[PDB]
RNA sequence: AUCAUUCGCGAGGAUGUAGUACGAAUGUCACUGCCAGUGUCGUAUCUUACGUUUUGAAGAACGGGCCAGGGAGUGUAUCUU
RNA sequence: UCCGCUGGUUCCUUCCGAAACAUGUCGCAGCAUGACCUGACUUGAGAUCGUCGGUGGAGUAGAGCACUGAUUGGCGAUUCCGGGGUCCCUCGCUCGCUUGUCAAACUCCAAACCCCCCGUCAUCCUAGAAAGUCGGAGUCCGGACUGCUGGGGUAAGCUUGUAGUCCGUAAGGGAGACAACCCAGCCCGUGGUUAAGGUCCCCAAGUGUCGACUAAGUGUUAAUACUAAAGGGCGUCCCAAGCCCCAGACAGCUGGAAGGUUAAGCACUUCAAAGAGUGCAGCUCACCAGUCGAGGUUUGGGGCCCCGAAAAUUGACGGGGCUCAAGUCGACCACCGAUACCACGGAGUACCGCAAGGUAAUCUCGUAGGAAGGCGUUG
RNA sequence: CCUGGGGCGGGACGCCCUUGAAAAGAUAUCAAGGGCGCGCAAUGGUUGACUCAAGCGGGUCGGAAACUCGCUGAAGAGUGC
RNA sequence: GCAGCUUGCUACCUCGAUGUCGGUUCUUUCCAUCCUGGCCGUGCAGCAGCGGCCAAGGGUGAGGUUGUUCGCCUAUUAAA
């Protein structure tokens, strides 16, 4: 039978490009957010602490907080809100 | 200014097509909307296109439309005196220019309904199973959409 | 009264060319008799025949 | 087992063979018949499928050996290049009770050939194309498909 | 409708006559003594009964020969709104 | 007694109206919890079923070998690890250049849908958005059509999924009948015009128009569980291209196949006109001369039709029948034909208004079920 | 108990990963590939110093089998399963 | 490819029952024809075969074993 761990079907999800694999940028991973900023949720398989699931893979954040490293984000998943805590490597701003 | 009417029934049809009907305000066949050429109506237009036909009307067809088939609110024909009480031309074919001028909207028209309740095409259209370029009546009539207009006068 | 059509039409998987002399009462009816004969040969609508030239001969 | 039955391509390709167990091999002996140096063959005509079907291994075999036999017995044994393009790829399984557990056995290979795909390539002589031709047709009678020959090179020489 | 003009290979279309004559209904004046309804028969169109089990019933699925009467969410205690 | 199993459970109208799915369950004919439906209340300003633009997620179709694995030859070298008749030299793997194929657990690439967020338009919304609390359930046998080459399967009116829409719970109109195919979602009566589909009769309206095809009663069968293939046709109708062609071809009619060779044909110096040879040693074609005097032959791509084509009560284009059609193809005209659409008069409902009354394209179908208002018997 | 009737077989009866699965999420079958019911006071933590697999070249019977020096080497290794 | 006449697959109908094999009796139907009728080919001399096409009007039986279907065996027979 099928498994149900949090890894999942995450075969390309948590996967890295040829060109992006290895040691990540690391300005992405000091980039301060606002209170109510929108972040995309894109989540970088090198950096393997906290992540948030695979699911929310793709999904728009609004920062509500921080909790040390890591910032809170209202996540929407179908039809709920959700609090996703993601570190700001996992991280990426929505520019207008 | 498309010329939006619905030649299709609201059965067997998917949620998302009866919705962008339903914000165009067509919720039954052979009724008539007038919306401007943005490109969210172009969209929304583009979306339905297998259950209404759409053009670009001329003035002449639009004034015979709201001379005949123009309602105000409580169900009561639009004729000529409401039109000159509530506007600032001579007649519907005056006002019906403004519009296609752009410089007019029915919306100008105090308590005017937003659609226009056809008759049925007299002596038939061409079919609702093939588009226009088909030879079939749905889709994009162009400029030829007021002789469609003419024959649901 | 009578014409030359040139053009080219799907027969089958492929195109191919044509001059069917054909005649009628004028151009527009001779052009009209071209596609009724080529969806009549060839059962092919008239989006599958295009005609490049009606010649007046 | 007739070729009606693992013949509509109805399925996804099954051809990763580590993930599968024990397919028997196909019968196809070559893929190169005749000449295989001569490069300057002028005319050129390929034998197509106009179909979506799965041809197996033994209905390829059966062509090569008619078009190959009819080829050598026509222009000699070096008087032509035939070239089987397609490899059978796809693993056909059968399901050997009833329908519990219906995940067949490997039977077979097979191979997926999409309309208009060239099967046989022929290279031959101006004077040798007519009997490469008919050899060419009576190799897709031996196939699953409606085929239909057309020529590679040499158009003009030949009309 | 008819008639005139013009177009169209043709069947036919457009224009005018004409939004005319007509047209559901709403009033009024004559005219007449039947009409609504009931029973049965015929003609035209439509419908393969009822309840139930059913995804699906006219079923070759289950119940009823017919008629009359009897025949199925009631009380105590307790909790909740 | 008990039963999750069977059957039955008695009046009318009005409003709204599902689920046959997930997790747990000695659970699989049951139940609970959640989704879905319903009623009320609190709350007080936004909501996104839809479009267009942008910031992001793509790793599916497609494509390809750049990784993982397969896979086909040719050419030139691995002087080395190896197989064979002074390790004299044979020589398969291995590595490059050029070819030939692939992947559901492959990807250097990579869409269209789609999903989160932002802006805009659009629609809904103070006659109450989103949110919250409580009352009442039904429901967890589903099924079908159109797609995903969905998975499995030889296939199945098979089994198991997913997106949308249907039947269930869906009338009326039409397909001969048709649960779910098309029009259509439907309060009552009248008038009109159209939708689907049809107009030779059965049957209201075309023995309709133009241009061709079919000679088989083929066909007169949109979708489809209701419709036979591979293969072939000098059947017939077309398009295009080679070849010979009024310096005379093609098919028929006149002189010859005479030098040769018996290399026992059938196990040349040089002539326009005769071979190591087509045929029942004379008996016969290929081939040059003349002849009527103009098209002939080959190939490819198409339309319809034909053979392939055999089943059991007599029978099914719906039946009659139909042949420049009453069939097929490319177009066209006019008419018929719904409860749809329009209009008129009427009923009910929803909300608002103190009330008169106002609005409704944005109200009127309905199974399980919730809510409301009434009729009746006995006292 | 599940079960293409039940039984025999099997456990798709708890947990984990790839495909199925149709590029958000979800998605069944006795669907396909399978695995787990553990091992480790170091096979753990941190700091420092280095880079691995495999080839080519040089080095003595240390053979084409050891160990050592140079070059190629973004990973073709290792990270308990 | 056809048939659905063998065995399968499936679970759509029937479990408030559609009396379940074989034989017997009687009637009918299909042709994919065993004989009878008409042809074609032959590696058809005749006789007798072999293969194919048209054809469903008639015929296609009696017995031993076995419950049998099927199948074997017997002697007839135009064929059984
Ligand atoms: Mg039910
Ligand atoms: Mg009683
Ligand atoms: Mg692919
Ligand atoms: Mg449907
Ligand atoms: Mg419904
Ligand atoms: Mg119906
Ligand atoms: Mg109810
Ligand atoms: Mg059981």
């Amino acid at each position: 039978t099928n498994s149900h761990g949090e890894k999942r079907c995450t075969r390309y999800k948590l996967q890295k490009t040829v060109r992006e694999r290895g040691i990540s940028p690391v300005s992405r991973a000091i980039q301060e957010f606002e209170e109510g900023q929108m972040v995309h949720i894109d989540i970088d398989p090198s950096v393997q602490k906290g992540m948030p699931n695979p699911k929310f893979q793709g999904s728009t954040g609004k920062v509500i907080g921080q909790r040390g490293r890591s910032y809170v984000l209202e996540v929407r998943s179908g039809n709920a809100m959700k609090e996703v805590f993601s570190l700001p490597q996992h991280l990426k701003p929505q520019k207008y | 200014m498309y010329a939006v009417v619905r030649l299709r029934g609201q059965v067997n049809v998917r949620y998302t097509i009866e919705d962008t009907m339903k914000m165009l305000r067509l919720h039954k066949v052979n009724h008539c909307v007038f919306v401007p050429e943005n490109p969210h109506y172009k969209g929304m237009v583009q979306k339905v296109k297998d259950y209404v036909a759409y053009g670009k009307i001329d003035a002449k067809t639009l004034a015979e439309v709201l001379e005949n088939r123009g309602r105000l609110e409580g169900d009561t024909r639009l004729t000529e005196e409401y039109i000159r009480e509530n506007t600032d031309y001579d007649s519907i074919q005056a006002f019906a220019e403004a519009v296609i001028e752009g410089k007019s909207s029915l919306k100008d028209i105090p308590k005017l309904k937003p659609v226009f309740r056809l008759h049925p095409p007299r002596k038939g259209h061409a079919g609702i199973k093939r588009t226009v370029q088909q030879g079939g009546v749905l889709g994009n009539h162009d400029e030829n959409i007021n002789v469609l207009l003419h024959k649901m006068r | 009264k009578s014409f030359i059509v040139k053009g080219k039409f799907k027969a089958g998987s492929t195109w191919e060319k044509f001059t069917k002399k054909i005649e009628s009462q004028n151009e527009k009816n001779a052009t009209d008799k071209t596609y009724s004969i080529f969806g009549s040969k060839h059962g092919v609508k008239r989006s599958q025949v295009q005609i490049e030239s009606v010649a007046e001969e | 087992k007739p070729g009606s039955m693992y013949r509509n391509v109805r399925q996804r390709s099954f051809t990763r063979r580590k993930y599968m167990g024990g397919v028997p091999g196909s019968q196809v002996i070559h893929y190169d018949m005749g000449d295989k140096a001569n490069t300057s063959f002028p005319v050129k005509i390929s034998l197509i499928v106009e179909e979506k079907c799965q041809i197996r291994h033994t209905a390829l075999e059966a062509a090569r050996i008619t078009a190959n036999r009819h080829l050598v017995a026509d222009t000699g044994k070096m008087g032509f290049y035939m070239k089987l393009r397609v490899y059978p790829h796809e693993v056909i399984r059968e399901n050997k009770s009833g329908m519990r557990r219906a995940f067949g056995k490997n039977v077979g290979t097979a191979a997926r050939v999409k309309p208009m795909q060239k099967i046989f390539t022929v290279a031959v002589e101006k004077q040798n194309f007519k009997a490469a031709k008919e050899a060419l047709w009576h190799a897709g009678q031996k196939l699953p498909t409606p085929c239909r020959i057309v020529v590679d090179e040499g158009a003009e020489l030949v009309q």
